[PDB]
């Protein structure tokens, strides 16, 4: 028993927004539209299945789509490790900080890629209607 | 200090190989090479100079395996609803680090595909 517009899946409601935003705004955008509702979060790949396809269908094409897979901003205590020792020295062209993922219409949106927060996006939310 | 054909440098040593293979493959192939010996791992210790300067003169001198596989971990994502990260669907083949000699600089990239390698064993 979903809003009108809204979709439903396992028991919870699902809705494509075709409107550009930021990671952050857009999280902020699905909270306000229902008691807990957030950026879509893919629990398994029936769902995956499910978002990807809602998105084909209400959204006039993008290049990428906002779930709410957030990074928690914790590396210092997620060091990766060579073979062997910890891997602190390093070098690469870490242009910009990419703390967030987002659904890529390459992979009929089935895939997650890395992606930088600022950027603006269409998005899906989601909610328990059980609040 | 080193087994021959094996440079020395800050008690590790060190050898080039013109093979070609994939992350995953390299690194059994080096631990294979010596005992302790793993895909090359760069510290700072000038290592990087050495290991292109004169661990690497011996070598096509590209692109070579850098034996650290930064894969997508629990540890620093997770849903903004604080559902857990069970199912993901993230590329785990992306990531692979990687030295490309002519930026002078490590970069990322696809652990499926063909690299030359520097396997490292501390003496």
């Amino acid at each position: 028993m979903c809003p009108p517009g809204w979709s439903s899946n396992g028991v919870y409601c699902y809705m494509l927004f075709k409107e550009p935003k930021t990671w952050d705004e857009a999280e902020k955008f699905c909270n306000k539209q229902g008691k807990d509702g957030h950026l879509l979060s893919i629990e398994s790949k029936k769902e995956e299945i499910l978002v990807d396809i809602v998105v084909s269908e209400n959204i006039g094409k993008m290049y990428k789509i906002w779930t709410g897979l957030s990074e928690r901003s914790k590396e210092q205590h997620c060091s990766s490790r060579w073979s062997d020792g910890s891997f602190f020295r390093s070098y690469e062209i870490a242009i910009r900080y990419s703390e967030c993922f987002v659904l890529e219409k390459q992979s009929v949106f089935r895939t997650w890629v890395a992606t930088p927060c600022e950027n603006t996006f269409p998005f899906m939310c989601k909610y328990p209607v059980p609040r | 200090n080193c087994l021959p054909d094996w440079s020395v440098y800050e008690g590790y040593c060190y050898k080039v190989f013109k093979e070609r293979m994939n992350w995953a493959d390299a690194e059994k192939f080096c631990t294979k090479q010596h005992k302790d010996g793993h895909l090359v791992s760069f510290r700072n210790s000038k290592e990087v100079d050495f290991v292109i300067s004169l661990a690497f003169p011996m070598l096509k001198n590209d692109l070579v395996w850098i034996g650290l596989t930064d894969y997508w971990r629990d540890c620093n994502w997770e849903w903004s609803d604080g559902a857990q990260l069970d199912y993901k669907a993230w590329d785990n083949e992306r990531h692979c680090f990687i030295y490309k000699n002519t930026d002078n600089q490590w970069t990322r990239r696809d652990c499926t595909w063909t690299f030359s390698f520097v396997c490292k064993c501390p003496a």
